[PDB]
């Protein structure tokens, strides 16, 4: 019982049967032109090899024909007519379908090596060019700060030859495999226990939005049955879907799981239009990583505009000079010294403050949220020194901890 | 004479890396930095870093030109091992040279791949054990063997990668069109210097006596004669190795050349026929027509715009619509070549309003489909 699959059946009895018609096709060759026509007394003969009849039948199988050697007895010639009839069927029709079975074996099989202190994380659901490019190019974009996280996309497509050559220009840290998170040996192939987070991305433009939130929470539900505690990450079409995720027994916002709905925030940004006016577009650009670049055809407005795109939204700490500043203080310090806009922090359980009254003090290793140009930029807060750096006129010179 | 010395060193080249990695694996079976080390030579060789595009461009310079080296060496020799000292022979200089290029670039993967054992069986791998060896054998003796080294023709397969690190092949009919060539070109041209190699060294196991002096170009020639299944028979292979190779080579090429020749002319055949631009001439207007074009529409619309009844006005019509014609509608559109031109395009692009300069017509006319499925779709 050891032929297990269709597939490999298919293959030997392929291979088998051409080799053996080829095979006793020419020893009756052989017979026949070695032998020589009986009704000629045997006078009209030729001593080819075996194996010259055999490379032959192979010549005229697949209809080269040198005639380098030919039949010459009468049998040979019309066994040669009767071979020609069957065997150009056999060769015309084996060699493609030995090339479809050659041809089926998955590419992206095997499994991510997880190295001595690299952070990963598993991305899936919705992969294709568009979804991975537009994906990466703000995954790894050169104004966040620098972090070697490796992406692991994990997807039962073959790759496109676009996305076949995006995954080879990020060869060093994204990776592919083929499989489905529905399948537990696919997310041990993975390595999903040892990953930060598991990313599951979303076909915004498919013909059913609650079919396509169904197959995301299913995939939500197989990730958190084979490890409760991965951070999952889920991009929803629809407000109403999410209720049925929320009560997923594992689920938890407090330990990181998020869904980002992406009805729920699209009709907020447009609601907060109608407060003020422009407002969706302030906002939304502050989600999506961009470096400023002037073009010298571009209008007045066009650049103060895309000057403006190049910000983003980051988080990081304030320096001890802050400490015991109110929010106000702090701001206008920021502001003015540092180039950067503070607007909100994290009071020490703990909660964020946007924009809070003189009331509030900064405290000690208190998390800030800064608009700025790069993660290159709010490091000026971390590094802020009042006696070091409190006397500079370039920001540029604002570095190095102030030791 | 001495050729089984250059084969040997590939062998043990091969061979005892291949012991140091198994040894290697036992002995950590039984019982940072290196990890630094293989990010950047994997971004290196993949062109990330500025040096990296150095490197891939160098890789994609001398790969053609080691080739181009061999086919030198391969036309302007007879006996497939030769006496030549190497002071005097100035292709054997040029091709140590790049030898120790790809042994650097060889060492860069190595420390680039992530599994050391499957590295060391790669098909580059062997094309670099059976070509850097034997290239400094042939310096610690006074002669050379045209031995393996036609495997050469394998590194054209780099390309496509290359051409994908350096963000070139941007279009994926585009990156499936070099895919096939190179990859159809190197496996003909690898052949071909087997097939040299086997008919001009003859049968090992009749003394190397029976022999066929093929140049390499008779080879290349024979072996498209073959995989098209013309099969003239002015020349054929002799020797037991040659006829062997001819009937593998038969099974896997006849596939190729039948697959090969079919993709090369759907991608070929693809190209938009009715592109450019309207040329405006200096006092002619002109009307620019679309939505429902057909022979039927189109031969409707013809017949009473450009009636002899109406008054004589030099009016050109401009047709603007997706569809490539068909062979009626193409036949109108040449028996009024003078005055009705035709493009490729939709006005839902402003560019496709560019090319047929919208601004300059007089009028835009859109048809409408009257038999259509549904009239508000159309609408
Ligand atoms: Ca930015
Ligand atoms: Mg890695
Ligand atoms: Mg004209």
């Amino acid at each position: 019982n050891v032929l297990k699959t269709s597939t490999l059946i298919r293959l030997v009895q392929l291979v088998v049967s051409f080799v053996s018609l080829w095979l006793t096709a020419a020893g009756f060759l052989h017979l026949l032109e070695n032998s020589g026509d009986p009704f000629f007394d045997f006078g009209n003969a030729q001593h080819l090899t075996y194996w010259e009849c055999l490379y032959f039948l192979m010549v005229t199988m697949s209809t080269v024909g040198f005639g380098d050697i030919f039949a010459t007895t009468v049998l040979g010639r019309t066994f040669v007519v009767i071979f020609i009839m069957i065997f150009i069927g056999l060769f015309a029709s084996f060699i493609p379908e030995i090339a479809e079975i050659l041809g089926k074996r998955q590419k992206y099989g095997g499994s991510y090596k997880k190295e001595r202190g690299k952070r990963h994380v598993v991305v899936c659901g919705y992969i294709t060019f568009d979804s991975v490019s537009n994906f990466l190019k703000d995954f790894l974009h050169k104004d966040r700060e620098d972090v070697d996280v490796e992406i692991v996309f994990l997807h039962k497509g073959l790759p496109g030859l676009e996305l076949e050559g995006l995954l080879k220009r990020h060869f060093t840290q994204v990776e592919y495999f083929w499989g489905s998170v529905m399948d537990a040996n696919d997310l041990e192939r993975v390595k999903i226990q040892e990953a930060d987070a598991c990313l599951v991305l979303a076909n915004k433009y498919c013909q059913d939005p609650d079919q396509e939130d169904a197959a995301n929470i299913m995939r939500v539900i197989s990730i958190k049955n084979y490890h409760s505690d991965i951070k999952v990450i889920v991009q929803l079409l629809q407000y109403h879907n999410k209720a049925y995720l929320l009560n997923i027994p594992s689920w938890d916002w407090k330990r990181g799981d998020d869904a980002v709905c992406v009805a729920e925030l699209k009709l907020g940004f447009i609601a907060q239009s109608c407060l003020a006016p422009g407002f969706s577009t302030l906002m939304a650009n502050l989600f999506t990583m961009r470096s400023y670049k002037p073009t010298p055809e571009m209008s007045q407005w066009q650049t103060d505009y895309m000057r403006g795109t190049g910000m983003e939204m980051y988080t990081e700490y304030l320096s001890s000079a802050f400490n015991a500043l109110t929010f106000p203080e702090a701001a206008e310090l920021c502001f003015s010294k540092l180039k950067l806009l503070l607007l909100a922090i994290e009071v020490r359980e703990s909660t964020l403050a946007i924009n809070p009254g003189p009331k509030v003090k900064i405290e000690n290793a208190t998390q800030g949220f800064f608009i700025a140009e790069s993660a290159e930029e709010v490091k000026r807060a971390f590094y802020y020194c009042k006696n070091c750096h409190a006397n500079v006129s370039d920001v540029r010179q604002i570095k190095k901890c102030k030791c | 004479r001495q050729w089984y010395s250059f084969l040997a060193s590939s062998l043990v080249t091969f061979g005892s890396g291949l012991v140091v990695i198994i040894i290697y694996r036992i002995v950590l079976w039984l019982c940072g930095w290196m990890t630094e080390a293989k990010d950047w030579a994997g971004e290196l060789i993949s062109g990330q870093t500025t040096t990296g595009r150095i490197l891939v461009g160098l890789v994609f310079l001398l790969s053609i030109a080691s080739l181009i080296i061999y086919f030198i060496d391969a036309s302007t020799n007879t006996s497939v091992e030769t006496c030549l000292p190497w002071s005097s022979s100035t292709t054997q200089q040029v091709d140590l040279a790049f030898n120790v290029f790809f042994m650097i670039y060889f060492f860069i993967r190595f420390v680039a791949a992530n599994d050391k054992l499957w590295f060391w069986v790669e098909l580059f791998s062997f094309v670099d054990y059976f070509t850097i060896p034997p290239s400094f054998v042939a310096i610690y003796l006074d002669r050379n063997w045209l031995g393996l080294r036609f495997l050469q023709a394998l590194r054209l397969m780099s390309i496509p990668d290359i051409l994908t690190y350096l963000n070139v092949l941007k279009t994926s009919t585009l990156i499936r069109l070099v895919q096939l060539v190179v990859s159809f070109v190197s496996l003909w041209l690898t052949a071909a210097g087997f097939l040299h190699l086997l008919e001009n060294s003859g049968d090992p196991f009749f003394d190397f006596g029976n022999a066929q002096h093929l140049t390499y170009w008779e080879c290349l020639y024979f072996l498209m004669v073959t995989m098209s299944t013309v099969g003239f028979g002015d020349i054929f292979a002799t020797t037991v190795l040659g006829r062997t190779f001819v009937v593998i080579f038969i099974m896997i090429f006849i596939g190729l050349f039948a697959s090969f020749i079919p993709e090369i002319a759907e991608i070929l055949g693809k190209r938009q026929k009715y592109g450019g631009s309207y040329k405006k001439e200096r006092g002619k207007r002109h009307v620019v027509v679309c939505g429902y074009i057909t022979f039927d529409s189109v031969s409707n619309f013809l017949k009473d715009f450009l009636h002899k009844d109406r008054e004589d006005v030099d009016v050109e019509i401009v047709f603007l619509h997706k569809g490539l014609p068909g062979l009626e509608l193409e036949g109108l559109l040449k028996r009024h070549f003078t005055q009705v031109e035709y493009f490729w395009g939709s006005v839902m692009d402003a560019n496709d309003l560019e090319r047929v300069k919208i601004q300059e017509a007089d009028a835009c006319l859109v048809l409408a489909n009257k038999y259509c499925q549904d009239p508000d779709q159309e609408d």
